[PDB]
């Protein structure tokens, strides 16, 4: 009965983690802007 | 030979109890794992 209270807590933390990776369904981006900021100083460049 | 078949006879019949009465305790041990284990 208390490991089932604390499978309730864990059942809580587990819909938490479940609302966290929604949200994180929603490093590489920066790296994402520089390319596109060097592609842009090639085209700046190229004009 | 007499004494030899009544004794037996009651030995069995503690034996059998005994194992109904283990069975019966491992049967709720049983259950008790799968609920530690469910949780």
């Amino acid at each position: 009965k208390k490991q089932i209270l604390q499978a309730k807590r864990i059942r809580k933390n587990r819909q938490e983690y479940d609302a966290l990776a929604k949200v994180i369904q929603h490093h590489e981006t920066l790296k994402e802007l520089e390319a596109l900021g060097k592609e842009l100083e090639h085209l700046s460049h190229i004009k | 030979k007499k004494l030899n078949r009544l004794a037996h006879i009651r030995l069995k019949k503690g034996r059998d109890q005994t194992h109904e009465a283990k069975q019966k305790v491992d049967a709720y041990h049983l259950q008790l794992q799968n609920l530690l284990y469910e949780v």
